[PDB]
RNA sequence: CGGUAGGGGAGCGUUCCGUGUUAGGGAGAAACGCGUGCGUGAGCCGCGUUGGACGAAGCGGAAGCGAGAAUGUCGGCUUGAGUAACGCAAACAUUGGUGAGAAUCCAAUGCCCCGAAAACCUAAGGGUUCCUCCGCAAGGUUCGUCCACGGAGGGUGAGU
RNA sequence: AGGGUGAAAAGAACCCCCAUCGGGGAGUGAAAAGAACAUGAAACCGUAAGCUCUCAAGCAGUGGGAGGGGGACCAGACC
């Protein structure tokens, strides 16, 4: 089916009391970084947000380990985003009878961990092949095996996707 | 069966291996072998040679616009009244006939020259939105227009040869 | 650092494959020189005969352009600058298009010997303004021609080029030198045709 | 501006800054090492050393000078006792400054000033 | 003085990105610092 | 019988929004702006379908003038055209422009017929 | 066969009623999303790796029947902006302790402020805010292990 | 002012992150519909992929369309 099924562990923190912007200022850094580096960084950062984000990330690591059985060394943070939560409004008094609105923003944070080494068999083997060699190799195997081979991250990384559908190498 | 097998093996056993989907049976055909070139011809075809036409073109008048026609090609024109699909028509207003060997220039028309074309279709154009608008006078009018159109195919250009040619001769 | 890892290797290889297949099936470019009405290949293509021709990127490529040289000695400033503008803009080619540069390069030499009628040498006035108040500066034509004489012709042609993006980019094709010599001999400049009668002044 | 105004202001007015520095030194001489803010430490160097250099001479005059700086007598007497022994050979440089992870609440850079 | 208009979505997105770039330099200092304390050789630094 | 407006509005809005796809900024977002922008688009379109017929004759003529000017010293667009008519040829300006580019030799011939006959 | 004020003609749609407990519909209705479909347009017709139970067409009837403007109006969400500010210029400091976490909670040692009060008590008022144990969502202009906050359990004794 | 988890609370045992909240598996269920829970438009906040902007003057579009990319079956078309 899809690479989203094999590599990925998703984790949602809900209702963290960081305001979305602040939390973004941390999350933008750790996007695309090895789980180890991201740990040490989030240990020493100045900001407040880094602490909940840390608890989160550590958790998602335990999940990739225990549930889908991944090696912690091979974890990178593939996709991480913050979205607005439920805002709680409160009214406060001001000078001369005017009021004002305070909002105490929350957010959801979604961290998506992705193993690199999963698929690596197909990966490095398909790297091994020149563009003609690979087509000649797929000239044998059934539609089943073709689909099973190329179902790695391969087509995307090297930007072959629309090419192979044009070579009549596939069905949609 | 190799799809059900490799999917159940990528299902039951996490972290799939290359040996299972591609067995070691297959070495691939050698890069210089006929059995390599039939595949690589299948999937990466060489561009086929262009179909033959006469080398000729004519400038013809339809519905008082002037087209350059080359045979084998279809063009769009004004609806031709009382023309039916699969109809053989002859366009008799012909201003200019080029051949890479010569060119015939009418005064005004090339005499006896005729263009045989067949009417392959009767259409309506892409809808053009005619929109009338005056600011602050609170008046807008949205009106579509679809022009009727005739799609014709030029087959052949004929009966020029007797007319005097000219040429650039250095 | 250019990675030779199997990944980037693979990627370039594949890209050259895509480029190969896209070059094979695409319609060949046939340059415009004694180019006859159509090649048996285009005839399968889109309709370029009953639509107005527009240039493709193979045409206007900078490397191909004509070079020209104007000896500006005893020429009349304006009348010359018109001709120059015409050729730079491309208005003398059948292939002209407003939206594209089909034009030439022009090299103007002996830019201090350029001739100007009337009392103009002492009267015509080149002003430029700082942008502060009382920031106006004025030169007579002659002070200018003694100080940096190329600016005169640059400033007279720039006026007749279009204004705006294509205008400015055009103006870079005007190469001016004060001396009788230019270091472009490699570009093989042809001389510039002048069909104007009054363009040549005599004393 | 300041060109060559060298003093450590510690973001307090004169009176307070004095009293603060006196305090911090009676602390350092009581406990021998303490945790503070980088600025406070750096500022406190000078006065630490003033006290030690003071005790190295030992005159009744000097002892009254130190008494009128440090708050707690007991720490002063112990200073005049220990110092000739511990620091006798050291010419200057009686304090080490070792910085740490910044504070949680304000993210003020911290530090450890040691009596060396 | 007030905002005669309201600030366009894209321009605001650029100003806020600038403010988010500071997180990037603080992430470099943080990284360098961890790699320091991770060799246990620094006598200027202390952790508990 | 009370009637909520329901979707009758939102459909209309949506069918407008489809129109305004790929307008930079708030022209692609807010309904109220999108309305106007639709109208203006439609309007320009109508206008410039008329401008179009002007501009290609502009163009064609220009290119033709260029193409001829090459031959004679003294030859023009004006001269040319006048000569095409007193020789009774029907070719309009689109055809002479496209033949000027795409078959130059042809135009040379035509010029040679007009010349021969004016001689 | 330009067209404002303005008059006349021809239409489209919305919810409901008649036909009708209709045709159709958990073999997927309304709706929501889509279209190289058809209209002079209002719109129609077709389609859905959404949705989960209703409901057309035709020929008629009725209106709380069509929105971009009312400094309209009610909710939602922006911009200003991670900006101004954080409520006196009595002043904090360090060492321990508790704790997942301490500039802010507890204790000790200093230092500083009020002292015709910023002290103790009583009228009015408030109404359980008092005390103990637990808690840290919201409240507290930061924090928070703490609280006049939340939860449970107590507490006010008169012949003068 | 605050209505509509499911037919039935069957309201999620057990393990993992773990101070709680919150989460990821497993299990219940036609469906997770997972308790801030039914359809879930727009504004508004983002994330990813395709093309593209740092000599530029502009109610942001439109007619012309260079170069690049995409899903086709009337592959000369559409986006
Ligand atoms: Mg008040
Ligand atoms: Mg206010
Ligand atoms: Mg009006
Ligand atoms: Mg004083
Ligand atoms: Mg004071
Ligand atoms: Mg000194
Ligand atoms: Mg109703
Ligand atoms: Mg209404
Ligand atoms: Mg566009
Ligand atoms: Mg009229
Ligand atoms: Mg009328
Ligand atoms: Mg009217
Ligand atoms: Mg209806
Ligand atoms: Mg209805
Ligand atoms: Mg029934
Ligand atoms: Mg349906
Ligand atoms: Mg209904
Ligand atoms: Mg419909
Ligand atoms: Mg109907
Ligand atoms: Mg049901
Ligand atoms: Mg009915
Ligand atoms: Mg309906
Ligand atoms: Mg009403
Ligand atoms: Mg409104
Ligand atoms: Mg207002
Ligand atoms: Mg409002
Ligand atoms: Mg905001
Ligand atoms: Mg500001
Ligand atoms: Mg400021
Ligand atoms: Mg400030
Ligand atoms: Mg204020
Ligand atoms: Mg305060
Ligand atoms: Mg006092
Ligand atoms: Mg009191
Ligand atoms: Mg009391
Ligand atoms: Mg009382
Ligand atoms: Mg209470
Ligand atoms: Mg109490
Ligand atoms: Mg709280
Ligand atoms: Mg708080
Ligand atoms: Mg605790
Ligand atoms: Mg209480
Ligand atoms: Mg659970
Ligand atoms: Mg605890
Ligand atoms: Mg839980
Ligand atoms: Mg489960
Ligand atoms: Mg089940
Ligand atoms: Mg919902
Ligand atoms: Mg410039
Ligand atoms: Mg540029
Ligand atoms: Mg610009």
């Amino acid at each position: 089916p899809e690479p989203g099924k094999c590599d990925e562990i998703t984790t949602r923190g809900y209702s963290i009391s960081m305001s979305v912007d602040k939390a973004r200022r941390v999350i933008d850094q750790i996007r695309g970084r090895s789980y180890a580096e991201t740990l040490m960084i989030l240990e020493l950062m100045p900001y407040r947000a880094c602490y909940p984000i840390f608890k989160l990330i550590y958790s998602a690591a335990a999940n990739a380990s225990h549930n889908k059985q991944f090696n912690k060394a091979n974890l990178i943070i593939s996709k991480a985003e913050v979205n607005k939560g439920i805002t709680l409004k409160k009214v406060k008094p001001r000078a001369r009878g005017r009021s004002y609105m305070i909002k105490r923003p929350t957010c959801h944070i979604t961290i998506v961990l992705r193993d690199i080494t999963h698929f690596d068999s197909y990966d490095k083997f398909l790297e091994s092949l020149t563009p003609k060699k690979l087509i000649a190799l797929l000239g044998l195997m059934s539609t089943g095996r073709r689909r099973e081979l190329l179902c790695g991250r391969f087509r995307e990384n090297h930007k072959i996707k629309s090419f192979l559908y044009k070579i009549a190498l596939f069905k949609r | 069966l190799k799809a059900e097998f490799e999917e159940f093996q990528r299902p039951p056993n996490q972290k799939p291996q290359l040996s299972d989907v591609l067995p070691d049976d297959f070495q691939a055909p050698e890069p210089g072998t006929p059995e390599y070139n039939d595949i690589i011809n299948q999937f990466l075809p060489k561009k086929g040679p262009p179909p033959p036409r006469e080398e000729i073109f004519a400038v013809v008048v339809i519905g008082s616009r002037q087209y350059i026609v080359i045979p084998g090609r279809w063009i769009y024109t004004q609806r031709l009244k009382g023309a039916t699909v699969n109809d053989k028509i002859v366009l008799n207003k012909v201003l200019l006939v080029g051949t890479k060997a010569s060119t015939y220039i009418g005064t005004p028309i090339v005499t006896n020259a005729a263009v045989h074309a067949v009417v392959e279709e009767q259409l309506l154009d892409d809808k053009v939105i005619v929109f009338k608008y005056k600011k602050k006078k609170n008046y807008r009018r949205n009106i579509g227009h679809r022009q009727p159109i005739t799609r014709i195919k030029i087959t052949g250009i004929t009966g020029y040869e007797d007319y005097p040619a000219s040429t650039l001769e250095a | 650092r250019k990675s030779t890892s199997a990944s980037t290797k693979c990627t370039e290889e594949w890209r050259q494959l895509k480029e190969a297949v896209k070059k094979e099936f695409a319609i060949p470019h046939v340059p415009l020189d004694q180019r006859w009405m159509f090649t048996l290949e285009e005839a399968t293509g889109p309709d370029i005969w009953n639509t107005t021709w527009y240039p493709k990127s193979a045409d206007h490529v900078p490397t191909d352009k004509k070079w020209y040289v104007v000896d500006a000695t005893d020429l009349i400033l304006g009348r010359m600058a018109s001709t120059i503008a015409i050729h730079i803009r491309g208005k003398n080619l059948a292939s002209y298009t407003p939206s594209v540069d089909m034009g030439a390069f022009v090299i103007v030499v002996n830019a201090d010997k350029v001739a100007v009628s009337g009392k103009k040498r002492t009267q015509k006035l080149y002003r430029r303004h700082s942008g502060r108040p009382g920031g106006l500066k004025e030169e007579t034509f002659d002070q200018l021609q003694k100080r940096i004489p190329e600016r005169i012709i640059e400033h007279a042609v720039r006026g007749m080029l279009p204004k705006g993006r294509l205008g400015r980019y055009l103006f870079n094709h005007l190469k001016v030198y004060k001396g009788a010599e230019h270091p472009h001999q490699a570009q093989q400049p042809i001389d510039l045709p002048l069909r104007d009668k009054r363009i040549r002044v005599e004393k | 501006m300041k060109h060559g105004r060298k003093i450590h202001r510690l973001s307090r007015p004169a009176d307070q800054r004095r009293a603060l520095l006196r305090g911090l030194t009676t602390q350092l001489l009581k406990h021998g090492r303490i945790k503070t803010t980088r600025a406070k430490a750096s500022a406190m160097r000078k006065y630490v050393d003033k006290m030690i250099t003071l005790a190295k001479e030992g005159s009744l005059h000097k002892r009254r000078q130190a008494l009128g700086f440090i708050y707690e007598k007991q720490i002063v007497h112990a200073l005049f006792a220990e110092v000739p022994e511990r620091y006798g050979d050291r010419n200057g440089g009686y304090t080490r400054i070792i910085r740490t992870l910044p504070r949680r609440g304000d993210n003020a850079p911290m530090a450890y000033i040691e009596l060396v | 003085a007030v905002p005669k208009k309201r600030t366009s979505i894209y321009k605001k997105r650029i100003r806020k990105n600038i403010w988010k770039k500071k997180g990037y330099w603080a992430a470099l200092k943080a990284f360098s610092l961890a790699k320091s304390l991770s060799t246990g050789n620094s006598k200027s630094f202390f952790v508990r | 019988t009370r009637v909520k407006r329901g979707y009758i509005a939102r459909r209309r809005r949506k069918k407008i929004r489809f129109f305004a796809s790929s307008f930079r900024g708030a022209h692609s977002r807010l309904t109220r702006t999108i309305a106007q922008q639709k109208i203006r688009a439609l309007v320009s379109a109508h206008r410039d379908r008329d401008r179009q017929k002007r501009d290609f004759r502009r163009l064609w003529i220009t290119r033709i003038n260029a193409a001829i000017r090459e031959r004679g010293v003294y030859y023009n667009y004006s001269k040319f055209i006048h000569d095409l008519y007193k020789r009774q040829l029907l070719l309009n300006r689109k055809i002479l422009a496209q033949i000027a580019i795409l078959n130059p030799n042809c135009i040379y011939m035509i010029y040679n017929e007009i010349i021969k006959k004016e001689d």
